[PDB]
């Protein structure tokens, strides 16, 4: 459950923690391969940049 | 009228309707076959085909 | 008396055991002026339940 | 000197990354007269009445 | 000895490659695996039956 929410009006987009916290696209994350596999297209689009 | 219906006949109709709702569902659920999930979306479950 | 039509008792169904279906009434608001299309799953050809 | 500046909007709009390289040392946007002059208010981006 | 290392069997064996990811083989999956473990042995010993 790593649902992502788009940033509105300038705010940064955010993904959901494992704890249930929405954090922004920066810092150090830990992804089990599976996650990417399940969302290859979406993640590639949202994160790459 | 073609767009109209007589209300005093409602119950009669509805009743018969339910009767067919049953008749049309009188089947035995047949078992087909499965295949293990080759992706990580599910923990290697057996998906029916 | 000598030979009455015999009812068809055993019948099989290999499909889904449901009689209700969810249908779309009014199409989604996509694309729109606020949420960028790159947000919606439908934009990535993801098949939804 | 080239500057890349955002288009002010008058309604909630999604958000997306932007990589910049040049900014000034002091205010220089005095040339700006008004944003969304025909709308009731500028919600995202530089607002100037 | 092998198959027991990709499925859940109660056969006592030292597992040295548990760090290499693997699903929990279903009968169907295990089977195809076996077929290779099978043919490989045959072609190695020049067996044709």
């Amino acid at each position: 459950d790593c649902r992502i929410s788009f940033g509105m009006n300038g705010a940064a987009p955010m993904i959901r923690d494992e704890t249930g916290m929405m954090v922004p696209f920066e810092g150090n994350w830990i992804f089990p391969l599976a996650l990417w596999q399940m969302n290859t297209r979406y993640f590639n689009q949202q994160f790459d940049a | 009228s073609v767009r109209g219906a007589n209300p005093l006949m409602f119950r009669a109709n509805v009743l018969h309707m339910l009767l067919e709702f049953v008749l049309d569902n009188l089947y035995l659920n047949r078992h087909t076959g499965f295949s293990q999930d080759h992706t990580p979306f599910t923990e290697g479950a057996n998906l029916r085909s | 008396l000598l030979h009455a039509d015999t009812p068809r008792l055993v019948t099989w169904d290999a499909g889904l055991c449901t009689s209700f279906k969810i249908v779309p009434i009014v199409p989604a608001q996509v694309p729109q002026d606020v949420l960028a299309y790159t947000f919606f799953t439908s934009s990535y050809a993801i098949q939804s339940p | 000197v080239p500057f890349m500046v955002p288009i002010s909007s008058d309604h909630d709009i999604s958000s997306a990354p932007a990589v910049q390289y040049i900014i000034s040392t002091e205010y220089n946007d005095r040339s700006l007269f008004c944003t969304n002059s025909s709308s009731p208010q500028t919600i995202a981006g530089p607002d100037k009445h | 000895t092998l198959v027991a290392q990709i499925s859940e069997t109660q056969y006592p064996v030292d597992r040295y490659l548990d760090w290499i990811p693997s699903l929990r083989a279903s009968a169907a999956t295990a089977a195809t695996f076996a077929e290779w473990v099978n043919t490989s042995m045959k072609t190695a010993f020049d067996l044709s039956d």
